[PDB]
């Protein structure tokens, strides 16, 4: 979800506002800044939390070889769903 | 592509066929650039009997190769001096007789031929093996081998944040270039 | 002997009508120059049997062909350059005079590899 | 082995020399020059006709980076910040920090296109395959800024072709 | 360890010797290379830049390093004289486009952190 | 020992005009030396060996553009190696250079006892291993 | 390919060669541009048993130059044994 | 008569960005030398390289 | 050798440099400071600055060395040596088809007389050194500055050089030509501390100096 | 006196009696490799590392906690010591969660480092691995506890330099974890100083956490000002901006710890 700046400039994911009195604002007129509107942050959280019954799974990302190292995801805290860091696909261990 | 410690990626399919296409008619392109230069009048009296040296002052003078080839001194680095296969490979060495311009764009074309021949030999000689050294300290792991054991990830790691520790000292490795 | 060949492999060095006895005679050279050096020098002991030497197959069999693979110096008509060039060297060091021991040690770690 | 070049020996007969003062006179091998020129213009031409035909490459060509996405959406990128350690130009400026939701994310990419010099090491750095040379060259510019590319440009490129550098990826890991 | 190999100056004379001609070759110089290259340079300044070029150097008493200005400038010399170099390498040293740096504490304050 | 017309240099050897380094980069920059302090992170050792000759760092103004670092000290990226303080005073009198001295860190004889960390009447006991 | 037959015989003619042999254009030859997944073969060390690194660490059998003289009967050698000359290639003898 | 071949109009210190880099990252500065037979001045870098190294390339 | 990660050794020829660099050495001991070989069969004997002239002479005419293909004149920095510049000479001999080397050391100031003698092709190659690395050299029929750009600056490879160097250029429209202002990077170069403090190799490890 | 000639690996040099063999190896210069045993702190003899051959033995002794004897050949470079470091040094690697990446340690990580020297070049691991939970303490020092080796330092440093109970080893065997068993929020004055003992990333800092890495940062050193003390420190400028703070050592002021109001 992009979202506007007071002055019509809309903010990327890293955060990146240029305000009305800056003057490196005026390169932006005429033309546009490239804005990846796909926010890399809610393409992440949509996905859902698959359910494992393990107390440790792989975490392999799919396509084999084509994906992360298959960093072991430990699944034993029931208040955080144990989500690995190369990929962030959440990982859930049945509610008990 | 050639790094040290072998070669980076692997031939991909059917390349070494496409070759041998090549090379089984590159043969005649150079029939049509000796026709059209050696022969002609026009080629040997403008270049011919230009630019002649002398052996020992060829020699002395610090020039290789072509250089030394073509003006009668016998010398060619890997029929001498044998770096990497090119000994098991068999060619020839076209050395010339006066060594001017001409004999020396002779000496080209004819190594062009005995480049050929190297191809032919190496190509049909192509051997089941890997292409680095199996030293992941030199060589970068096999990225199927990246994302599942923890050797090669530290080993591709450290060879991609500083390289490798080469061990101290000097080296002067030559090879002949084709210049 | 033989045919004389017209060229010798290599242009500028041109084959030579007096094979031999010009190498003899430059080589009595290399002998008589060699002479102004003392005994106890390296360069006289090492010259000097290699000098005795290869005057001697030269004069084993006066013909070109067998001469060459005689002393592996190629044709003959290199084998006096290079004969020649010794020559050069015991007249160099006739002033160099290079027996006496080495100059001065190096300044300290002058070498010192790695640092 | 060796052989000579210009070893071969005019003979002196009544016959060779007839073709040697034909050949000066006559003017033979001029001719024969001249034919085979003449045989190349009817040859067919080799003539790519671009932008209409366009020359071939390989599924490994280099150029054009463009940071991918995992099937879910996020974002390969880690910053694992190899492919800067590695980079021989220095092309490449990354900047990390601990994004909200905890995973490491680079506020600051930007890979200068008239530094980077296209030698493919960089897709060897990132593990996670995360930066790839596309197989993208008709991005030729007019001014020297467009070419100093940034992290937003590099997720919109990686979004624009992304399903050509999938299969690209895909027919070339076997080999690395 | 005093003693050390000298270049050309054996002592100071010789290396006052060779900047004499130095200048006298260079103050011959300057009129025509203006002249010649078309630089909007009087000869005047022309003249007495090599002056405090001079002098700019002309404070160390090692005769080793003296001798190798001397023969750095004279070899700077050598590539001006004959059009080798360009209007950019003649003007080079006449340093124009820079303003110059601060002189007073106070400019050194104020243009920045630098000292 | 090395008799060829030899001049008895009696001052020190000062090339600084030779290597032609800009006269504001000569007196406004104090080079120093030491040797590093070892990564504390990393129990490693096989870095605090050598001297270095290092420069004071002038000011990194951010660029208008996507924002490196644009320096204008030259001087700022010379990491220079030296094995000895003695050698690297030397390069610094060579080319005579505004500097300052540093000690190389000596390690102190920790002395250890297995045997120590189990006792009856003395208190560095550990508690877990 | 192409071309017709008498053009063909033009171009041999003034050539002197037959050109529809071999060309220089690819037509049909070239290996098809999608291949069958390449299995690349392993390593020549790839295995679980003796294979410690204390075997090849080619790094570490390196030796500093080994030195034979410091500043701090016998008979004439050669830093290598003469070269020989090579004969003539029985291929092609003579251009 | 007398013949002077002036150089340096391409001159690009590439030795002394090569100190500064490692191995891996001055191989692209070796492609760079010779702009004719690049992968010869590979040859010749990797040769160096794995001479020192005590290591041999596969046969492959 | 069955392993095929390591190259193999060859020790035949290896003794054969060894016992040449001894039949060197006893021949001019006045100039041979100590000689040694390497894994790598590659032989060096150490030569004294005054010595360029004869030992290379002697290499350029000996029956049994004759060693004439001047290969490289390169130069080493090393600022902890008092002789920090280290002039490097090699040579490939024709007959015998090995590989000499002959390495000095030179302090800045302290020159060489020209080896053009033994060897023209080090004429060319001395233009770069003092270029280069800015070591003068004695005698010497024309030592330009060569390979560096017109009317520069001091001596780009001494170490103490910065990479960027010290002046940049621009072609400035007040003046209608280009005009070398003092440097100003776009981007600092983000120089990176590679050096594992373990141990890298206990072979050619530096006893406590 | 009653100083003891040991001819460590030939060269003979004298040393006092009582004195750990890594002491007379690092006397010579022989760093030899360990992990949980640190200059001012106590011995545990645990990872193994540092076994080395001894003379005249049919056991590679421990180093580590082990005294040298009257004359003694330290076989540093011998098959059977670098066989027993490669043992170990696979071993401790093998349950160690793949990222490198990931971790901060990456650069300044004693496990990649001396895998680089004295390891392996590939892996002989085909089971799966173990996950630890990451035991949650202080807003300033991160844990990722599938990163520990066990190494134990962390809690030595505790208990003994920080005077302060709070980590422990809970588990046994594959299953022992360092940590403190019930959550708790570990908060001594000197207690950012565990993330550089730590040999691995199992122990980092949050606000530095992702934000540069070694080659980038071009350490200077200075002191600090925040205490009277005026502890010793580096600073890790990276490119115009000060990242963390470390605590180069001095001895007699701060050695090479400092408090976390400097850090
Ligand atoms: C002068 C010689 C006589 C006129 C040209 C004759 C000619 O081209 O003959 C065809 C043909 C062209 O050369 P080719 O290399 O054999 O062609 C190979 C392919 O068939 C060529 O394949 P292609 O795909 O090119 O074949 C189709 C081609 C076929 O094109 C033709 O047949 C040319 C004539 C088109 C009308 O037509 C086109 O491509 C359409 C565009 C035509 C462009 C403009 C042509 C102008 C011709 C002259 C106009 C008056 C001046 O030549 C022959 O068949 C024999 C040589 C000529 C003999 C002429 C009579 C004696
Ligand atoms: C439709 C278009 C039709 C015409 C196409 C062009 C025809 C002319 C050019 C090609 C001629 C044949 C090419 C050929 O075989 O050349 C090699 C051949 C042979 O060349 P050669 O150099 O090998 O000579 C071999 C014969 N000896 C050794 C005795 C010299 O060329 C000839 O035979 C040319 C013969 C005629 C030359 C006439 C020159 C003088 C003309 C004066 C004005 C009339
Ligand atoms: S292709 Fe090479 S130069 Fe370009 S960004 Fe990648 S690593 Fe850097
Ligand atoms: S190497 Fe790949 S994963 Fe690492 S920072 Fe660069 S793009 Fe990201
Ligand atoms: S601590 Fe572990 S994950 Fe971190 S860098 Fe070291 S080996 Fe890699
Ligand atoms: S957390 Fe770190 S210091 Fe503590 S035992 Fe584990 S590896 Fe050692
Ligand atoms: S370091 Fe000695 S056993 Fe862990
Ligand atoms: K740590
Ligand atoms: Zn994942």
């Amino acid at each position: 979800g992009v979202r506007t700046s007071p002055t019509g400039e809309k903010v990327t994911h890293t955060g990146q506002a240029y305000d009305d009195g800056d003057y490196r604002r005026v390169r932006f007129s005429d033309r546009q800044k490239e804005v990846n509107e796909n926010f890399a942050i809610d393409l992440i959280a949509e996905q859902p939390v698959s359910e494992v019954g393990s107390r440790v799974i792989s975490c392999d990302g799919g396509g084999g070889a084509l994906g992360h190292p298959r960093v072991y995801i430990n699944l034993d805290k029931e208040t955080k769903t144990g989500t690995c860091g190369y990929c962030g696909l959440q990982f859930r261990q049945p509610h008990h | 592509y050639i790094r040290p410690g072998g070669v980076h990626q692997d031939l991909p399919l059917g390349l070494l066929d496409d070759i041998y296409e090549f090379s089984k008619n590159f043969s005649f392109r150079i029939d049509e650039l000796e026709e059209m230069l050696t022969n002609n009048r026009i080629w040997r009296n403008r270049t011919v009997d230009i630019g002649v040296v002398t052996a020992e002052d060829a020699l002395n003078y610090g020039f290789s190769g072509v250089m030394l080839r073509g003006s009668g001194i016998q010398w060619d680095l890997r029929k001498t001096q044998p770096y990497d296969v090119y000994d098991q490979v068999e060619f020839d060495v076209p050395i010339g007789s006066r060594g001017d311009c001409y004999d020396r764009y002779l000496c080209r074309v004819e190594e062009m031929r005995q480049s050929l021949r190297i191809i032919s030999q190496c190509l049909n000689k192509m051997p089941p093996g890997e292409i680095k050294v199996d030293d992941a300290k030199v060589s970068p792991p096999k990225r199927a081998e990246m994302k599942t054991s923890m050797e090669s990830l530290i080993h591709h790691f450290k060879l991609y944040t500083e390289g490798y520790q080469v061990p101290p000292g000097a080296t002067y490795t030559a090879i002949e270039a084709p210049k | 002997a033989g045919l004389l060949k017209k060229t010798t492999g290599l242009v500028g060095l041109a084959v030579c009508e007096t094979p031999h006895e010009r190498l003899k005679i430059l080589y009595t050279k290399i002998l008589d120059v060699l002479g102004q050096i003392p005994k106890n020098a390296a360069y006289r002991k090492y010259t000097e049997q290699i000098t005795n030497e290869k005057l001697g197959m030269v004069k084993a069999e006066p013909d070109v062909k067998k001469l060459e693979e005689q002393l592996q110096g190629g044709q003959i008509e290199e084998v006096i350059l290079q004969a020649e060039n010794e020559l050069s060297l015991a007249r160099k060091m006739l002033r160099w005079k290079p027996w006496e021991p080495l100059v001065e040690e190096p300044p300290a770690n002058q070498w010192k590899w790695p640092i | 082995t060796y052989k000579f070049v210009n070893m071969r020996e005019p003979s002196m007969d009544m016959k060779s020399v007839t073709d040697r003062a034909a050949q000066t006179l006559l003017w033979t091998e001029l001719v024969r020059g001249l034919g085979m020129t003449l045989s190349y213009l009817f040859r067919e031409p080799a003539t790519i006709n671009y932008p209409f035909e366009k020359g071939p490459l390989s599924p490994r060509f280099r150029g054009e980076h463009a940071l991918r996405r995992y099937p879910s959406g996020e974002e390969r990128c880690i910053a694992c910040k190899l492919c800067e350690a590695v980079c021989p130009a220095q092309a490449i400026t990354i900047e990390a920090e601990p994004r909200a939701d905890g995973s490491r994310r680079t506020t600051r990419y930007d890979i200068d296109m008239t530094k980077c010099i296209y030698c493919g090491f960089c897709q060897e750095a990132c593990p996670v395959d995360a930066i790839v040379e596309g197989p993208n060259f008709e991005f030729s510019t007019e001014t020297h800024e467009e070419l100093l590319y940034n992290k937003e440009k590099l997720l919109n490129n990686g979004d624009k072709w992304e399903a050509e550098i999938a299969a690209n990826i895909q027919a070339d890991y076997l080999y690395r | 360890g005093t003693s050390v190999k000298p270049i050309f100056s054996r002592d100071m004379n010789e290396a006052k010797r060779r900047v004499r001609e130095l200048y006298r070759a260079w103050y011959r110089e300057v009129p025509n290379t203006v002249h010649l290259f078309q630089l909007d340079i009087s000869v005047k300044q022309g003249r007495d830049k090599v002056r405090e070029m001079f002098m700019k150097n002309a404070h160390v008493t090692d005769p080793r390093v003296v001798d190798l200005l001397v023969i750095k400038g004279k070899m700077e010399l050598e590539e001006t004289i004959n059009v080798w170099k360009q209007r950019t390498h003649i003007m080079r040293f006449f340093h124009e486009t820079e303003a110059p740096r601060p002189t007073d504490f106070l400019s050194k304050f104020y243009v920045g952190h630098d000292p | 020992t090395q008799d060829t017309q030899l001049i008895a240099v009696d001052e020190k050897l000062d090339i600084t005009t030779l290597t032609g380094v800009p006269e504001e980069h000569i007196k406004t920059r104090k080079v120093r030396i030491f040797v590093p302090a070892r990564n504390n992170m990393q129990s490693g050792v096989n870095n605090t060996k050598k001297w270095k000759m290092e420069f004071d760092t002038r000011e990194r103004w951010e660029n208008p553009l996507m924002g490196w670092s644009s320096t204008a000290d030259p001087l700022s990226n010379l990491v220079l190696t030296f094995s000895t303080k003695e050698d690297a005073v030397a390069f610094a009198e060579k080319n005579g250079w505004s500097f300052d001295v540093e000690e190389r860190k000596v390690p102190k004889p920790k002395s250890k006892s297995y045997g120590a960390n189990f006792s009856w009447n003395k208190r560095t006991r550990v508690s877990t291993k | 390919a192409s071309a017709t037959r008498v053009i063909q015989l033009l171009r041999n003619w003034a050539s002197g060669r037959d050109l529809q042999a071999k060309l220089q254009l690819r037509y049909q030859e070239i290996s098809k541009r999608t291949q069958p997944p390449p299995k690349l073969p392993v390593g020549p060390s790839h295995k679980l048993s003796n294979n410690y690194y204390c075997t090849r660490d080619g790094r570490r059998e390196a030796m500093p130059p080994s030195i034979v003289m410091s500043s701090q009967e016998k008979k004439a050698v050669t830093p290598a044994p003469p070269i020989k000359r090579w004969e003539l290639s029985k291929d092609q003898p003579y251009l | 008569r007398k013949c002077d071949p002036h150089i340096g109009l391409l001159h690009r210190g590439t030795e002394k960005l090569i100190e500064y880099k490692t191995y891996l990252q001055a191989l692209p500065y070796f492609d760079r030398l010779d702009y004719v037979s690049m992968m010869c001045n590979e040859q010749a870098y990797s040769l160096a390289v794995e001479k020192l190294l005590n290591i041999q390339p596969p046969p492959r | 050798d069955t392993r095929p990660t390591i190259r193999p050794r060859n020790d035949v020829v290896h003794k054969q440099l060894s016992a040449f660099g001894q039949y060197v050495a006893e021949i001019l001991p006045k100039y041979v400071q100590q000689v040694q070989v390497s894994c790598f069969n590659e032989l060096e004997i150490f030569i004294h600055p005054d010595g360029v002239i004869p030992v290379l002479t002697f290499l350029r005419d000996h029956t049994n060395a004759q060693f004439k293909s001047l290969a490289d004149l390169t130069a080493v920095d090393v600022p902890t040596r008092q002789n920090r510049f280290e002039i490097v000479y090699n040579l490939l001999s024709l007959r015998f088809n090995s590989q000499i080397r002959v390495k000095t050391y030179t302090d800045e100031l302290t020159p060489i007389e020209s080896s053009v003698t033994v060897y023209k092709a080090a004429n060319w190659y001395e233009r770069e050194i003092w270029d280069m690395f800015g070591v003068f050299f004695a005698n010497h029929p024309d030592l330009r500055r060569i390979l560096t750009g017109y009317g520069f600056e001091g001596h780009p490879f001494r170490k103490d050089f910065p990479l960027s160097g010290y002046v940049e250029l621009r072609y400035d429209d007040e003046v209608k030509r280009v005009v070398a202002e003092p440097v100003e990077l776009a981007q600092e170069f983000r120089k990176f501390d590679l050096n594992s403090p373990w141990e890298a190799f206990p072979a050619y490890r530096q006893p406590p100096e | 006196s009653n100083l003891i000639e040991v001819f460590v690996d030939g060269q003979s040099v004298m040393v006092e009696p009582g004195t750990t063999v890594l002491q007379a190896c690092e006397k010579v210069g022989m760093q030899i490799p360990r992990f949980c045993y640190h200059e001012r702190l106590s011995v545990a003899g645990n990872c193994r590392m540092c076994l080395v051959e001894i003379e005249k033995a049919p056991k590679v002794v421990a180093a580590c906690a082990m005294p040298v004897m009257k004359g003694w050949n330290i076989l540093t470079n011998s098959e059977k010591s670098k066989k027993a470091r490669e043992g170990v040094m696979e071993f401790l690697l093998a349950n160690h969660p793949l990222d490198c990446p990931i971790c901060d340690q990456g650069g300044e990580c004693d496990l990649q480092d001396q895998s680089m020297m004295f390891g392996s070049d590939r892996s002989r691991f085909l089971e799966g691995k173990r996950a630890v939970e990451d035991k949650n303490i202080g807003p300033l020092v991160k844990t990722i506890m599938t990163r520990c080796i066990q190494c134990t330092r962390c809690i030595r440093f505790a208990s003994e330099i920080a005077g302060v109970d709070d980590l422990g080893t809970t588990g046994r065997g594959n299953d022992m974890q360092v940590g403190t068993y019930i959550e708790k929020m570990f908060m001594s004055e000197l207690s950012g100083n565990i993330i550089d003992i730590c040999p691995v990333g199992a122990l980092t800092s949050k606000p530095y956490a992702f934000t540069a890495r070694p080659w980038e940062t071009r350490k200077t050193e200075s002191i600090d000002v925040m205490d009277a003390v005026g502890s010793n420190i580096v600073v890790s400028t990276r490119t115009g901006e000060v990242m963390r703070i470390l605590p180069r050592m001095h001895e007699d002021i701060n050695e090479e710890w400092i408090s976390d109001k400097t850090r």
